[PDB]
């Protein structure tokens, strides 16, 4: 998702279904590469709980 | 206005991490170096 070689053009934006897997949003949120990481119905610290 | 006690805390950081200095924020400065209380009465000042 985050380390693909190429992303979609916005007019034809891609949609991947993440499922049957464990997610560690601390690996995302601690990563200083993200110039925006804004959450809209949860706090980023709660994504792990 | 008047002030009952006053303390100025001085330090240097990356300019991206200036946000982490606000109260209730989180990340390496706000977590392991310098945390403000949630009900912080005071001001945060920063310059390049």
């Amino acid at each position: 998702v985050f380390n693909a070689t190429r992303f979609a053009s916005v007019y034809a934006w891609n949609r991947k279904r993440i499922s049957n897997c464990v997610a560690d949003y601390s690996v995302l949120y601690n990563s200083a590469s993200f110039s925006t990481f804004k959450c809209y119905g949860v706090s980023p610290t709660k994504l792990n709980d | 206005l008047c002030f009952t006690n006053v303390y100025a805390d001085s330090f240097v950081i990356r300019g991206d991490e200036v946000r982490q200095i606000a109260p209730g924020q989180t990340g390496k400065i706000a977590d392991y170096n310098y945390k403000l209380p949630d009900d912080f009465t005071g001001c945060v000042i920063a310059w390049n």
